[PDB]
């Protein structure tokens, strides 16, 4: 089965450079063009460039928007695609995707990576504080618990519940920026017969600060 | 360049109804040599990568439900969704590959459903936060419809440092959720007793009130 996996995104200062990678598998790499596409938060997809297949001499083309400033390359011995970005500006903050492109016949982008988030900013990395949200000592079939993930930079953070075995009935709220730091929260709703009877834990990761946190939701009494 | 334009910017349709959306190119996308229109449609669900739906204007990718149909030629193209499902919530993008590649601006598709009252939960600050001098009080207002909602915080009966956040519509039940966080200093937190999240939503003329008292913690 086909895999495209981006890496290299994170925090970089204005004027800085960054290189992204896209590791692929499960198709004949050299037969395929490969594209990069980006998406600023809440905005449209923007095509950046491509590198052609072996039959077409692995030649490159770029959007007018980034020609001269971004460079695409590929390692055909390892099936990895690269994007070198130079003189970065706030406008370059975006999720960057690789996509399998043309094979000389089909006109389509068949497969896309999960995306890697690039933030261009002068702000320092700050790890989140992770706080449990347990019903108060006075707060019913269902019960709602949560984690508050407060005061971090840059995005993103990931939150799961019981290592991803609780995924139904989860709401993970989009982060909001407030004086230079993000905060987000996540709720999970479970049968009241199951908590505190059974354990409920939120697992939070902040890649930029390599933070890994498991926070058990403990009842007020008990 | 080739400029790609889509319409509408957004719409909402009830499950089971038909959706029609449009994509215009500044130049014909009809390749004279191959006699195909180099126009593709992509679906991007909330928090996911774009997924190929349709290419060459009308060819449905394998795995794609039969309810999705691409049509059109030259400069004007249409994506039609029959019998829309809750899971079809997404931004839809067309993309030309006639001269390099260019994306349109997307059409957001939302789902209309029956009005639904929020389920409201309030949470006191954790001892782990208070130890560091801060006090965040959180209210979740979950699985309601329509999206418009009003939340106020009351402290000892008086309306009052607030962070609000809404989720994208839910792919399964077509509802919305919101989180509201009120942040105080520990000292200010400890000066008052009653903390109330009040949600006013069209589903009741009675606001949903959730409260706790610091003394009962
Ligand atoms: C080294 C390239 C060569 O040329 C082409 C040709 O027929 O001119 C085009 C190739 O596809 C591209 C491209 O420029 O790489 O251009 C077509 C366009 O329609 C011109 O035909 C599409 O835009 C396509 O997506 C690519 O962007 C390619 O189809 C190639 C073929 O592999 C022959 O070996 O021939
Ligand atoms: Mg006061
Ligand atoms: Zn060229």
């Amino acid at each position: 089965e086909v895999k495209l996996v981006e890496s290299g995104g994170g925090l970089v200062q204005s004027g800085g450079s960054l290189r992204l990678s896209c590791a692929t598998s499960g198709f004949t790499f050299t037969d395929y063009y490969m594209s990069w596409v980006r998406q600023p938060p809440g905005k449209a997809l923007e095509w950046l460039g491509f590198i052609r297949n072996k039959a077409n001499g692995y030649t490159t083309e770029y959007s007018p928007s980034v020609k001269g400033r971004f460079t695409i390359s590929r390692d055909n011995s390892q099936s990895i695609l690269y994007l070198q970005m130079n003189t970065l500006r706030a406008e370059d903050s975006a999720t960057y995707y690789c996509a399998r492109d043309h094979d000389g016949y089909y006109e389509r982008f068949s497969y896309w990576g999960q995306g890697t988030l690039v933030t261009v900013s002068a702000a320092k990395t700050t790890p989140p504080s992770v706080y449990p949200l347990a019903p108060g000592s006075a707060a019913n079939s269902m019960v709602t618990l949560g984690c508050l993930v407060k005061g971090y930079f840059p995005e993103p953070v990931t939150v799961t519940w019981n290592s991803g075995s609780l995924s139904s009935g989860v709401h993970t709220f989009p982060a909001v920026l407030q004086s230079d730091l993000y905060t987000l929260s996540s709720s999970v709703t479970v049968p009241s017969s199951t908590w505190p009877s059974e354990t409920v834990t939120c697992n939070v990761a902040h890649p930029a600060s390599s933070t890994k946190v498991d926070k058990k939701i403990v009842p007020r009494d008990c | 360049d080739i400029v790609m334009s889509q319409s509408p910017s957004s719409l909402a349709v009830s499950a089971g109804e038909k959706v029609t959306m449009s994509c215009k190119s500044s130049q014909s996308l009809l390749n004279s040599r191959t006699r195909k229109n180099y126009l593709a449609w992509y679906q991007q669900k909330p928090g996911q990568s774009p997924k190929l739906l349709i290419y060459w204007a009308s060819t449905r990718e394998s795995g794609v439900p039969d309810r999705f149909t691409g049509s059109g030629s030259g400069t004007d193209f249409t994506l039609t969704i029959t019998s829309v499902q809750a899971e079809d919530l997404a931004v839809y993008y067309c993309k030309q590959s006639y001269n390099l590649r260019t994306f349109g601006g997307g059409t957001k598709l939302e789902i209309k459903r029956a009005d639904a009252a929020p389920t409201v939960s309030i949470f006191p600050p954790s001892s782990e936060q208070l130890t560091s001098g801060g006090a965040s009080v959180v209210c979740f207002l979950n699985n309601f419809y329509p999206k418009d909602i009003n939340v106020k915080w009351k402290i000892d009966g008086s309306e009052r440092g607030v962070l609000n956040s809404w989720t994208d519509q839910d792919s399964k039940d077509s509802t919305y959720s919101m989180s509201s966080t009120l942040t105080l200093t520990k000292d200010e937190y400890e000066r008052h007793n009653s903390y109330t999240c009040e949600a006013t939503h069209k589903t009741s003329t009675s606001p949903i009130v959730k409260s706790f008292n610091r003394n009962e913690c």
